[PDB]
């Protein structure tokens, strides 16, 4: 009995054993990107360290095939100017690749391969940094840095609305930064069965929200609470109070998805309540007060609630009592 | 693995509602600059009980 | 008595206790992006003058250690060419991370250490100008400079259509310059009640714009009016004029999102009524005219509106006394 | 009578009269953004220009406070080796800010003062350098390229279909590049009146249309017919033929908004059909055929239709004459 | 009798003559970002190439024309120091563009028009850099590298479920990377006809997913079942068993559009299946397990279903049949 999806929106989750391979030379990029700071940064020093050291070589070779680290007889005139070492290479290589070109090591006429070999390590050099300078926009442009500020209420609880009794939780945002198209999708997830016999482990039933319109976009400023009407139609129509414990086979996962207000990019966060968690005949008690001249959103007692009683029956033996009084 | 983390009463058993020293610094709690602070409104505004 | 969301956007609200911390090291480039022009400069600024710095103490450092720097015996050569005081290493640090090198002061193979300073200075100056270089860029391709365009009057008026007593407000946008899938989410705001008791400071219902589709989108060109019609389900059905006014606790907040055209990034304006700027029983003057040739919008008396009286009672109350007249 | 948006996507309105003034410092990114390519070309490379100029003064002065242009008495040294014109501080100053750095004519310890300019040009050459360089990126991955070749016939044709009376007209997109959530806001533009007598030049009324589901979204591959079912809740219920004419207030915005395959951003194209443009009683001829193994798209005779009679009345006198011929 | 789209999401349709021509000077973008790798390396090197050898040219005839090859006399100085030759001068324009200087070939002011030269030559770097940057990057950033990953059975299965016969499939997402706001748009196609007539060769209906909701909208983490019911306005449902084949004309486009979690952007993958591919009467069988402590979806057997008979008669004979046995 695992959870789906962690309190903190892990997908709970193992693929084990994917048939084919991975994208040929594109999932460099995508993995690259998410991915721990310090291996990204290793990986990049790496790459200038080995592009560094391979025309370093190059030039140490072209000076040696010259005839070049010898003579110093004062009238042959070397490929590169005054290189005595594989160090000097190393030095003339970083020098040009970085653009830093200092001049005491220089490049002459006198070798057209080695103009060549220059003309490669600039490309090359251009190339690489373009695609390090890349890499590290689009990780710098990373989210999920605000999809972590995006909270939620350790538990959630039920009451009666409108006489309806409707599951209900508290959404929080923490960040005065605005998410734009804040968009609510609950969905219930069990090992529910057909009426001709098919199970399925993890099924999934998109349980809608209770929107005065009927959409799933929200306005999410003051942390505010999130609720689904139990009718008929709802597969938590025959949910009752005592039936909820961590060993019922019981999930309703919550989706927020949203624009962030400085990068225009999409992020996700997740949050999941299995049947405890899911506190039975409760009401989150109101964290907001007027403030002198403003709004004050005590962020403190955060999910606090409070208990209330309600018919301990499920909101079909609720329907049911309920017309056997109105048809009284 | 284990931070030990925190059950810090300096700003959870305040609730938001509090007036001393054990939120500032052992220099503040030589030199007074919330209270310092909290002279900055009383000339702007004239102090009130609430 | 606050506004919950200022005339111009503002939402204004306190957080007042969050429980835990900011983000480990991301909450910087987030935190980075969104902030004043010049403070933003400024740390640019001084993270090259630190690094700098740093790399130029290194190389003075070794160049003292190399014993460079007193004797100029003429045999010995330097870590560095030419470096006689502080200013010479950090002249020598400034030229090799900026990628000028002059050549005045050299690199020599006599240090394999100062090589591998080089190498490091190298590689965090690369690091850092990308890391300079991708805030720079996710800065100047910011939003919200369109957001402040999006106008909308200072008003909002009521009157008759179709028969129905409906709410309504012109919105305007001001730049040439498209919004996308302009989405309209108008939310009224109150601290109301369910009937078994429970009262939340800010209530949020998302009170519906009738759309002839009934979606949410809009195709603004030409700034137009935004309304919804008082139906027995929308809350605002039991209002009454005289009810309204600044001390009746009351207020519509009212979304726009949508793509800008230039930047496929997404945008959001905000503004707010309370119940005062909810102008009872008026309706906004067409400031749009027949141009020669041409749609000429009279961007001028833009909110100016034009009164017209009407039944002085509740939707609901109209409805009575409409139900009354036509079963008669 | 002009045209609300051209056949072309142009919105053919003028602002006249804009209350207010424009954004303090960020219209500037916006308004260069979008911005005829030579006329941003010449902005930046002037920038280059000022920029290298203003810091050439700066040299040449100090070159000049220094007692720096006359002596050459070997003697003193110079704050920069090497500069006798202010030809020469122009050249040091491209030399330093382009990183350049040749060498002759270099920094020296003698000014400390020069060594602040030599900080201030390379961070004002950094910190210009990235913003022409983000500029220049978002301007390079703008959109509206492909907007132009998502194609719309130059008419509009009305038929029978399902016994009923709908609006049609042919989409099409002519890049095999695919665009993303292909959505349509069909959008019916008059100067129309409420019963309670207010008229609005250019009312909007967001037109259907008719898809299986009910979504605006489409799968655009083969150029296809996007249409309209005239129900009597459409406005174009009160519609008749040889009512519609190039004098006959009436035109009906189609919106196509999408997502670049390639370019995650989001473009929009218009077109609009007056009367006249809007053909009774005709079908577009089917331009798909099934190629040799393949579907062939005849992109010739693209918006070519086909004329068929119907009864030349409105839908209301449609549905009329049906409940007479039914009821019958 | 092509597929429409291939079973990977080839759109297989010629376009065979548009009309126009393409975008003026802006597809060039469009065009360079989408292409094959190699393809993209070697444009933008040879531009690199063509870059340096113009400026080369112009350098060297310079020299030229300044008689500053030919006299080494001493006395008169080079527009350019110490270039001797046009591979001098190609040496040059490479140190110049790529910002190196090393300082042996430098730029004197005895040519104000070899001045000009180099700000032409920095100006035209500068921008041809940041072209191929911004290139580069939105290349980089390329999407459809996640949209192989996201898998698809190669059969679909139509089975009972709450006493209704209703066409599935399985979806598959094979990378842990998720995907925000996943949209189904299952689309049957064919060679319908209207009652009045007409008929389009590549007809498209979106048949609506089941969706507690409502919505298209799913979340997929678990590889799941995306199905439809048939209902009397699903045109599946004159469908009949034994009238599926690769030989009927038939074929149902399944599109998944949502937003990958590292990049913003946004990918569709595409799947079809024509009438054989249907598999009729058949369950696909749960290829999840509770793991140890852990959700073990068994990618193995992926698509490998199980057959069920069925009434093996249309949907239409279904409520027939069933009409006639729950009225007697
Ligand atoms: N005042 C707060 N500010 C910010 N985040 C909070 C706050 N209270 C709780 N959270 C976060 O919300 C998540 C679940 O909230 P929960 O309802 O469990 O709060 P809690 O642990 O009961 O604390 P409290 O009793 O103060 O609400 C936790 O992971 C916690 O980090
Ligand atoms: N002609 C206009 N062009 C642009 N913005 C305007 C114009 N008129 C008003 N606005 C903006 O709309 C907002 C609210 O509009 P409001 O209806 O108050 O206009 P107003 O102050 O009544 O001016 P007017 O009487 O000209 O409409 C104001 O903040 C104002 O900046
Ligand atoms: N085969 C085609 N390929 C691409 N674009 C086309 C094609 N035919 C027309 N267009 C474009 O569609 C727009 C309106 O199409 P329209 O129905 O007027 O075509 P048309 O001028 O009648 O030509 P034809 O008679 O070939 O359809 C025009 O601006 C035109 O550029
Ligand atoms: N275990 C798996 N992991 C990842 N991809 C798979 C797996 N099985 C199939 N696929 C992919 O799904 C596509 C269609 O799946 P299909 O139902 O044909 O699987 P299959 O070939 O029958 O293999 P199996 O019998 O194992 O399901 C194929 O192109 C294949 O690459």
């Amino acid at each position: 009995r695992a959870r789906f999806v962690s309190k903190k929106g892990n997908c709970n989750v193992a693929h084990k054993n994917i048939r084919e391979q991975g994208r040929f030379l594109q999932d460099v990029f995508t993995t690259l990107v998410d991915l721990k700071w310090p291996h990204t940064l290793l990986i990049f020093t790496m790459s200038f360290l080995c592009s560094w050291l391979l025309f370093a070589m190059a030039w140490w070779l072209i000076a040696f095939a010259h005839g070049d680290l010898a003579p110093s007889e004062g009238t042959a005139e070397p490929c590169v100017t005054s290189i005595h070492s594989f160090s000097s290479a190393f030095l003339f290589s970083i020098e040009v690749q970085v653009t830093i070109g200092f001049g005491g090591r220089m490049v002459t006429e006198e070798c057209p391969l080695a103009i060549l070999i220059l003309i490669v390590q600039n490309i090359v050099g251009l190339m690489i940094n373009a695609i390090m300078l890349g890499c590290i926009f689009m990780k710098t442009a990373q989210a999920h840095r605000r999809a972590e500020t995006l909270i939620f209420s350790k538990h959630a609880v039920i009451a009666l609305r409108h006489g309806r009794l409707c599951f209900m939780l508290r959404v929080g945002d923490l960040r005065k930064s605005m998410i734009i198209s804040a968009t609510i999708h609950m969905q219930v997830v069990r090992k529910t069965t057909s009426p001709e016999g098919e199970v399925v482990p993890l099924h999934q039933v998109d349980i809608p929200m209770e929107n005065g319109v009927g959409g799933n976009s929200i306005f999410l400023v003051a942390p505010l609470i999130i609720y689904h009407v139990i009718d008929a139609n709802s597969p938590l129509y025959d949910l009752a109070p005592s039936d909820l414990h961590h060993h019922q086979d019981l999930e309703i996962i919550v989706i927020l998805e949203g624009v962030v207000e400085t990068t225009g990019i999409t992020t996700q966060a997740r949050t999941s309540y299995l049947a405890d968690e899911i506190l039975w005949g409760q009401r989150f008690v109101p964290i907001v007060a007027e403030e002198d001249g403003r709004y004050s959103v005590d962020y403190s007692k955060f999910g606090n609630t409070i208990k209330v009683p309600t018919p301990l029956c499920t909101a079909r033996q609720l329907d049911e009592d309920h017309s056997l009084l109105e048809a009284l | 693995k284990t931070p030990r983390e925190v059950k810090p009463p300096e700003d959870l058993q305040d609730l938001g509602v509090r007036f001393l020293q054990p939120f500032v610094n052992l220099l503040s709690k030589g030199t007074y600059w919330w209270m310092n602070a909290f002279i900055k409104t009383a000339h702007k505004k004239p102090i009130d009980l609430r």
